[PDB]
């Protein structure tokens, strides 16, 4: 019945192996299936068994970088039909830095009286970055939220997006508004400023 | 008195297709059970249970294995009353000694032929002429669905017999 | 050619009943176990319910036992999940599927997805910003662009640009939940610098829940 999938996360190149099992408690037989979902998408299928159980294997071998995705297994006998935690794929890449842009907030924002000021960290890869704001060569914090998104199909990278949202009050009070980005493929932080106006 | 008889049948039935087929009432069927009527039902509450596997050979085994135990345990006077149940319920004319074989010769030589074997309808349809009950308890029953068309013909042989029984 | 359309999903509030639709094309109805499968945000397959090919033997999971009724009318080839007394931990995208009778039981075609939220708040249409084509830039200085989805609930929202042309450099980030309870979404878009003056660039962002479509000009 309950089916215990590892590893949670596993990340190899493209052309290499990695390794996904789903051990089970009771013996299910022959009966398990293997799902993936690809991400923001229905889940498709990959492999399935018919005719012990305790554990069962998944090696995708030739991997590219369009099996980036989470797979699953499934009980595909007996119910209830149980599904497994879940594994995410993650294909690697060459080390690749953010294009960093920084958006200032739309007139139409001033006037509904709160502000948003937006840094784009666009195709980078790995995952982690640091995005840290600074008005006025000064640090904001607990008014920033980030957004990520998951990784491309085609160039193994992923995209952040910091939204700092201030009253319009505290955004006509300063005019230096940068944000600092530190990141692996970088040597120094890229810090994008604008000046209020211009 | 019948029920008694049927009623061991029924879970021993249950027991060997678990233990010999690895099946379950939680396990998918290739197979199943759309409608049950009972022509003339006077005192039968027959319910189709899904006990359904995938070895279709032993399911067949199961059943057979399982009318075979239930009729050593029958008493003389009592195995003498089945020569009667084939004949009324399939036309073959048996003695007590020549029931078993001849029952699994039927069921084997029946139940794995091509007419059978090759249906492709996933929704069957269970058709027993005749069963007779007392108005106070009537004599209850079931359909073990096995999951296959083969082994659902040998539980529809065995039940054929024993609706047979109560005329 | 099969397909599995969903239909019904929507926000309503705790102890709301909606009835998700699935319509079937392009297999014989009649011989498929369909099925119900829920995905919560985030984290989780979870099964629901399954029917069989009549409708004779229903299974359904041990959290939407009693609440939740299956059923199915094969010859309007469709499977319906009525989903009655519901309650927060209910909230999810929910999926249809056929169970491989023909072939070996697993799940070879699922369905696009009917999102449920089930809060007791209240729908807010969007606010769409446009995120300006600055010329800011580090990397290659190629325009860069965006709208931004805010103040909204529930999730989700579809922002297309160009209305399905554009599809090359668009990235639709996962919405934040600010403090408000509301929703934020940015989606900005890498397109070339020349281009700026010729083409026009809208994102049409809609909302179906609070029935707030909205194109804006960046």
């Amino acid at each position: 019945i309950q089916l215990t999938q590892s590893p949670s996360s596993v990340s190899a190149s493209v052309g290499d192996g990695v390794t996904i099992t789903c051990r089970a408690s009771q013996p299910i037989g022959t009966w398990v299936a293997w799902y993936q979902q690809k991400p923001g998408k229905a889940p498709k299928l990959l492999i399935s068994g018919a005719s012990s159980g305790t554990d069962f294997t998944l090696t995708i071998s030739s991997l590219q970088p369009d099996d980036s995705a989470t797979y699953f297994c499934q009980q595909t006998n007996t119910f209830p039909l149980t599904f497994g935690q879940g594994t995410r794929l993650e294909i690697k890449r060459t080390v690749a830095a953010p294009s960093v842009f920084i958006f200032p907030p739309s007139d139409e924002q001033l006037k509904s009286g709160t502000a948003s000021v937006v840094c784009l960290l666009n195709n980078f890869y790995p995952r982690e970055a640091k995005v840290q704001w600074k008005v006025d060569n000064a640090l904001q914090s607990g008014n920033s939220q980030e957004s990520v998104t998951e990784q491309d199909s085609k160039d193994s990278t992923y995209s952040l997006s910091s939204t700092l949202t201030l009253s319009k009050a505290d955004y006509e009070k300063h005019k230096v508004y940068a944000c600092e980005v530190t990141h692996q493929g970088l040597s120094s932080p890229v810090t994008k400023s604008f000046n209020r106006g211009e | 008195s019948i029920q008694t008889t049927v009623n061991t049948l029924s879970e021993r039935i249950s027991s060997k297709l678990e233990q010999e087929a690895n099946a379950s009432a939680q396990t998918k069927c290739d197979i199943e059970i759309g409608n049950f009527y009972i022509r003339q039902n006077h005192g039968c509450n027959i319910t189709v249970k899904n006990m359904c596997s995938a070895d279709a050979d032993a399911q067949l085994d199961a059943v057979l294995s399982a009318a075979t135990e239930t009729y050593s345990g029958l008493t003389p006077e009592q195995k003498a009353y089945v020569p009667a149940m084939f004949t009324a319920a399939l036309n073959i004319q048996t003695s007590v000694n020549t029931v078993v074989r001849d029952f699994e010769n039927y069921v084997k030589q029946t139940c794995n032929s091509s007419a059978v074997v090759d249906n492709k309808l996933k929704i069957q349809n269970v058709i027993i002429d005749e069963c007779y009950g007392a108005p106070g308890s009537p004599t209850n029953m079931e359909f073990i669905n096995t999951g296959s068309s083969k082994g659902n013909c040998a539980i529809k042989a065995l039940m054929q017999l024993t609706t047979k029984a109560t005329t | 050619q099969v397909q599995l359309l969903e239909s019904g999903g929507g926000l309503v509030k705790p102890g709301g009943s909606l009835r998700l639709s699935c319509a079937a094309s392009g297999f014989t109805f009649r011989d498929y176990y369909m099925s119900w499968i829920r995905e919560a945000p985030g984290k989780g397959l979870e099964w629901v319910a399954s029917i069989s090919r009549s409708g004779t033997t229903i299974y359904y999971a041990d959290s939407v036992k009693g609440r939740f009724t299956i059923s199915r009318d094969n010859a309007k080839n469709s499977l319906y999940l009525q989903m009655n007394s519901l309650r927060a931990e209910d909230t999810a995208v929910y999926y249809c599927a056929r169970d491989e009778a023909s072939s070996n039981y697993a799940f070879d075609y699922w369905g696009q997805g009917t999102p449920v939220t089930v809060s007791s708040a209240s729908t807010k249409g969007p606010s769409v910003f446009p995120l300006a084509p600055s010329s800011k830039s580090t990397s290659g200085g190629t325009a860069a662009l965006g709208c931004l989805v805010k103040d909204y609930f529930p999730e989700p929202v579809t922002v297309s640009w160009n209305s399905g042309a554009l599809t090359s450099g668009v990235h639709t980030f996962p919405a934040v939940l600010q403090s408000s309870g509301l929703y934020s979404l940015s989606s900005v878009v890498t397109v070339p610098s020349s281009s700026l003056g010729t083409q026009t660039y809208i994102c049409n962002v809609n909302h179906k829940p609070s029935n707030t479509k909205v194109d804006k000009k960046v």
